[PDB]
């Protein structure tokens, strides 16, 4: 099959930039690249055919060209809405090949985390384990690591993070760390609390006092 | 309006044939050209598996599947079929139906430009030697601690659950203001933790009602449970 | 001398053996039709017809991307083929017309015949008719250029014919579908296709050669006698006939092409060579393996077609280089060949040497089971789609032009381009 190399992988840029991706391909494919957009959970959008063509309702702002062998989408004012893994599709030769797609990022700033501790649940602790929980909440950067002091002991592989993707309104982050410890040990520290490590400069705790 | 829908088992078995079917709405599958199969490894750049003919037999396979790869057609329901043999792990990933666009230019050109204009969903299929099992779901009671005077945040921890596909929604839908669901990673069970939050006006609890309304399709599940501080 | 005359007689000697020896040297040869040379816009629908040391040709010169460009001009043009003094012969044009709107005129064809060329061309206001076929209103227009114009002279240097009566038998539409076709007489003869409607179309699928096609199912040529399975029409080649000796300049009459190796309606191209027609069909479908051969009747039409298993085009998809399968496809490129020798059939073209995209342009002469030599006219990389060759005699030399389609390495814009290749009489 013809072999497109996209790159680059990742890509952060304040709104208000250009934007470029490129492509290029093993063999001459003239005309025949497709530039699509795709957002977390959803079906591809196609935004450029053969080339240099805007699919109709696609803003002016995305643009495309090519040589034949390298093909390069711009997008000439980036805006929040614009964020997605962008794709090559060469239409030529069959095996259709997909390029291996780059995330456009957004950046942003002055953003801080609104931190919150959900205790164990009453239910989940008749189970077995239990499972406190702390919520970092429309922030950039997406980096907010969580450090339960388990009582006063230091923990690292007690818990684990899940970070959201950027957001097409206010480009923040969320993150979610879960701390599964037993019931039983759930119990007798009776004291817990997630610390954040994030750009505000007050390394500030939530603390959580059982019963 | 011309739409699609994949139709599939979720988990497949290792060493075992993957099947899923595609189902047409708003046109019928002999309007069109040709159809195909498409897929995305996570964390991969999609792949184009092959597609089958509108209205003829023809069948064309990605080389790299096409010993493995049958793509079927039943007329009478506007359905079309993938079956995928001796399924490898490599196999994980989330499967579209999708629909052929042909540009052509000059009738004594018949160099068509190909690409794709109609996509379905896409339904994620793993490749797990694993047995499914539904989620439980626990309320993240808002409290003292999760209330900022202005702003209070309550969710729903959605937990041993496999495999990973899974549904959430406020209020069955009406709430979408402030939501986050967050991506599920490996849980160490080898099920799925996943937290859902939403943040909501600190004076407005007790007053108002929410519910987690969730859903789990590998193994039927609508959960409606509800948080309380 | 200087003069360029027919492929007729015993020509000097050419290499007769098979050899890697690269005794082909093509020369350039544009520049003296500067009509091409352009600098980014796209120039398309070429069209290159040779005869008795005159020729017409013919582009639409398209504002924009070569596919979805917008068409700025239509040139129609015939000259003079001659040596231009270093024994090398080339283009020289002598009158020119340009088409008052572009977006009318469609898929052009041309005949030479006693001091003029007649272009028989498709006109519409629905699009490309083969895309847009059913609304298609079925007007086609005669164009009549003179190769030796004369000054203060109109009507005899350009004159235009609307073609009222138009005989087309079963077919709803007939089209001029192919660049070149032959004079017989007083009778003009152009490359065509008609459209009929599938359903009126009799066929049995047990006439469909499944032969050593295990995948292959016996409708596939039924179905893929239209460009879709579905397609309201199908196409079949044959000619459009237009006597110039009938008392009115209304009639035009088309011929079918006989049911042997038949395949989808393809630009087509009828040509004298050593002294009988030969008839070319692109082919748009299964059957890749190239269709051409002496026609043992004009009217019926019926072609002895080469059994030539050496020579094919590129298909993107499910109608790849060498299959001899039936399938449903439509794809495929214009590659022609002219025959330059009958005592044992050799003959020239310029074919893309690529299994599936459109790359490589290389000059050929080759019999039906072997290529004899060959000549690359581009870069092994180099993308191009078209091409259209004729080939004559100077001095008793037998030559030929051949018009390529070639991509620009950096652009993407395409042009055609004009090469002369001498066939050698030595093999070292
Ligand atoms: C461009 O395409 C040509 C031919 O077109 C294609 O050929 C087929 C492969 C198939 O895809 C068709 O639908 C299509 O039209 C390619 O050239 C062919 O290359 C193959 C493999 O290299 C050749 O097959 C071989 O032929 C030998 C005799 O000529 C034969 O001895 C070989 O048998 C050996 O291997 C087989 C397993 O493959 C085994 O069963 C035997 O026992 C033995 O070991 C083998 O069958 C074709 O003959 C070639 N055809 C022509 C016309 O040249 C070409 O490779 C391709 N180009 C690119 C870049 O892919
Ligand atoms: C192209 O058209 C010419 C002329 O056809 C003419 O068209 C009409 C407008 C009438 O006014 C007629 O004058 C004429 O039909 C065709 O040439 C003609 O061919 C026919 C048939 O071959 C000739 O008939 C001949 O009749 C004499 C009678 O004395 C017999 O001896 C002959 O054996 C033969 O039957 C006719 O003479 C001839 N006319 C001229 C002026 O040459 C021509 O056949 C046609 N070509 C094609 C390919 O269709
Ligand atoms: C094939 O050619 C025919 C030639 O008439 C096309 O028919 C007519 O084409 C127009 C434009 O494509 C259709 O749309 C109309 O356009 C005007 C604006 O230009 C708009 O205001 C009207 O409301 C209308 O939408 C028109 O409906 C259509 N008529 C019919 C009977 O089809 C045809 O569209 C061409 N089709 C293709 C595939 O090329
Ligand atoms: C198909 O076969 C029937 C049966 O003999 C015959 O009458 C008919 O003419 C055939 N059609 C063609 C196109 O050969």
């Amino acid at each position: 099959d013809i072999q497109m190399t996209q790159s680059p992988s990742s890509l952060s840029a304040s709104v208000g930039d250009r934007v470029t991706i490129t492509c290029r391909a093993s063999q001459g494919i003239i005309d025949y690249l497709s530039w699509y957009q795709q957002k977390p959970g959803k079906a591809p959008k196609l935004l450029i055919s053969t080339a240099s063509n805007l699919e109709s309702g696609v803003p002016s702002r995305f643009s495309g060209s090519g040589s034949g062998t390298e093909f390069t989408l711009t997008i000439s004012s980036l805006q929040p809405e614009d964020f997605a893994t962008y794709s090559c599709l060469q239409g030529y030769t069959t095996p259709y090949t997909f390029g291996q797609g780059t995330k456009v990022e957004i950046k942003r700033t002055v953003a801080a985390p609104s931190v919150f501790i959900f205790p164990p649940s009453d239910e989940q602790l008749k189970s077995g384990t239990a499972s406190v929980v702390c919520l970092l909440n429309n922030f950039y950067p997406r980096e907010a690591k969580v450090q339960w002091k388990v009582d006063n002991a230091l923990q690292s592989g007690n818990s684990q993070e899940s970070v959201t993707e950027q957001d097409s309104k206010d480009s923040t982050y969320s993150l979610s760390s879960t701390l599964t410890l037993s019931k039983a040990d759930y119990e007798k520290h009776k004291v817990y609390a997630c610390e954040v490590t994030h750009q505000g400069l007050s390394s500030p705790v939530t603390k959580s006092f059982n019963r | 309006q011309v739409q699609l829908q994949e139709s599939g088992p979720g988990v497949v078995k290792p060493s075992e044939t993957l099947s899923l079917t595609c189902a047409v709405s708003g046109g019928s599958i002999s309007d069109t050209y040709r159809w195909s199969w498409i897929r995305q490894p996570p964390g991969k750049g999609l792949e184009w598996i092959g597609y089958i003919y509108g209205s003829a037999t023809s069948t064309y396979y990605n080389p790299s599947l096409s010993s493995r790869v049958t793509i079927s057609k039943d007329m009478s329901k506007n359905q079309f079929s993938l079956n995928l043999n001796s399924v490898t792990a490599a196999d994980t990933a989330v499967y579209y139906c999708a629909r052929d666009y042909q540009y052509y230019y000059s009738g004594s050109y018949p160099t068509p430009h190909n690409w794709f204009d109609v996509w379905g969903p896409g339904v994620l299929v793993t490749v797990s030697s694993a047995s499914t099992k539904g989620p439980s779901v626990f309320p993240l009671a808002p409290s003292s601690k999760s209330t900022s005077g202005g702003t209070a945040a309550l969710g729903c921890l959605v937990k041993d659950y496999f495999p990973e596909p899974v549904t959430v929604s406020w209020n069955s839908g009406a709430l979408t203001s402030g939501v986050h669901t967050f991506p599920a990673v490996l849980q160490s069970s080898g099920l799925y933790s996943l937290s859902s939050v939403v943040t909501v006006p600190s004076s407005g609890l007790g007053t108002q009602t929410y519910i987690c309304n969730v859903n789990h399709k590998p193994s039927n599940t609508k959960v409606d449970k509800k948080v309380e501080p | 001398s200087e003069g360029v005359s027919n492929l007729v007689g015993l020509p000097n000697n050419i290499c007769l053996q098979k050899t890697s020896n690269q005794i082909l040297k093509p020369k350039l040869i544009s520049y003296t039709l500067p009509v091409v040379g352009q600098s980014g816009t796209c120039i398309t629908d070429p069209l290159l017809a040779m005869d008795e040391g005159y020729f017409a040709y013919s582009h639409l010169e398209k504002i924009g991307s070569c596919s979805r460009g917008v068409s700025k001009q239509r040139i129609i043009g015939v000259g003079e083929v001659l040596d231009r003094g270093d024994e090398v012969p080339s283009l020289f044009m002598t009158n020119v017309w340009t088409p008052s709107n572009p977006n009318t005129v469609y898929h052009c064809s041309a005949v030479y015949n006693n001091e003029f060329y007649y272009v028989l061309c498709a006109v519409s206001v629905v699009g490309d008719p083969i895309l847009n076929s059913t609304y298609w209103s079925g007007s086609l227009m005669m164009t009549r250029l003179a190769v030796k114009p004369k000054n203060n002279g109109e009507s005899y240097n350009q004159h235009q014919f609307a073609l009222r009566n138009i005989e087309k038998g079963k077919y709803d539409k007939v089209m001029p579908y192919g660049p070149s076709g032959i004079k017989q007489g007083d009778t003009l003869y152009f490359p065509a296709v008609g459209f009929l409607v599938r359903t009126e179309f009799k066929y049995n699928d047990s006439n469909c050669p499944i032969a050593e096609c295990q995948y292959s199912k016996p409708e596939n040529c039924r179905l893929s006698m239209g460009i879709r399975p579905n397609s309201h029409y199908i196409l079949r080649s044959g000619l459009l006939k237009y006597n110039l000796s009938d008392e009115e300049n209304s009639k035009i009459v088309f011929i079918e092409i006989s049911d042997q190796r038949l395949s989808i309606g393809s630009p087509s191209k009828i040509y004298d060579s050593l002294g009988q027609p030969v008839f070319y069909q692109a082919s748009f479908s299964w059957d890749t393996m190239i269709k051409f051969g002496d026609v043992q009747t004009v009217n019926p039409l019926v072609v002895n077609w080469r059994d030539n298993t050496v020579i094919s085009r590129p298909g993107q998809s499910q109608c790849p280089r060498f299959n001899k399968c039936p399938e449903v496809c439509w794809e495929g490129v214009y590659n022609d060949a002219f025959l330059i020798d009958r005592i044992n059939w050799i003959s020239a073209g310029v074919f893309l040497d690529s299994n599936q995209t459109a790359e490589n342009p290389v000059f050929t002469v080759f019999k039906d089971n072997e290529v004899l030599y060959r000549a690359q006219l581009a870069s092994e990389d180099t993308n191009a789609q078209k091409t259209i060759t004729n080939c004559f005699l100077l001095k008793n030399k037998i030559w030929c032009i051949s018009l390529v389609e070639i991509y620009d390495t950096g652009d993407n814009v395409i042009r055609p381009k004009l090469f002369a290749v001498k066939i050698p009489e030595q093999c070292t």
